[PDB]
């Protein structure tokens, strides 16, 4: 291989690896925020579903 | 002039006309918490794949 091919092939390798490294660091930061704040799709622990609730008039009024 | 209601009459659900205003918040509920920011967009392939250590896919 001529030096130009290896040189520019090296750049393509560096671009891919650099982009992956940045994404790896961002994911660690996103995961840290979602776990602490609970406002993301990750670490979304279930809560009781409100469609299970019966809203019809009851045998007694105070409820 | 009183007529005894028939079998089944008094167990009917009837309708009442009342000038009383319908309550707004009979349960005295607080404002509900805001829903989590929804996610919208086009699903694209993962950038450079799994990105797991050395794997290229
Ligand atoms: C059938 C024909 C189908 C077809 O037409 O396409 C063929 C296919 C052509 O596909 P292509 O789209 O033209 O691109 C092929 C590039 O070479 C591939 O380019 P690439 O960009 O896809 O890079 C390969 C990529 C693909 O993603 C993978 O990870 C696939 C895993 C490949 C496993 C290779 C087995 C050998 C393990 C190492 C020895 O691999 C990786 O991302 C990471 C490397 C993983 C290698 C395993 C080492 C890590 C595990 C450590 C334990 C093993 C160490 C020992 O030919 C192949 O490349 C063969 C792939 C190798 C696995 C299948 C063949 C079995 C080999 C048995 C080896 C047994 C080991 C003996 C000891």
């Amino acid at each position: 291989d001529g030096p130009e091919k290896n040189y520019e092939r090296t750049m393509a390798i560096l671009q891919i690896e650099a982009e992956k490294a940045e994404l790896r660091l961002k994911e660690l930061e996103v995961r840290r925020l979602m776990r602490a704040r609970g406002d993301g799709p990750w670490f979304h622990y279930p809560t009781i579903d409100k469609e299970l609730i019966d809203h019809s008039p009851k045998a007694t009024p105070d409820n | 002039g009183w007529v005894r209601p028939d079998l089944g009459d008094l167990s009917k659900v009837t309708k009442v006309k009342t000038d009383r205003p319908l309550p707004e918040n009979p349960y005295h509920s607080r404002a509900r918490p805001e829903p989590n920011p929804e996610v919208e967009g086009d699903l694209k392939p993962a950038r450079h794949g799994s990105r797991l250590f050395f794997w290229t896919m």
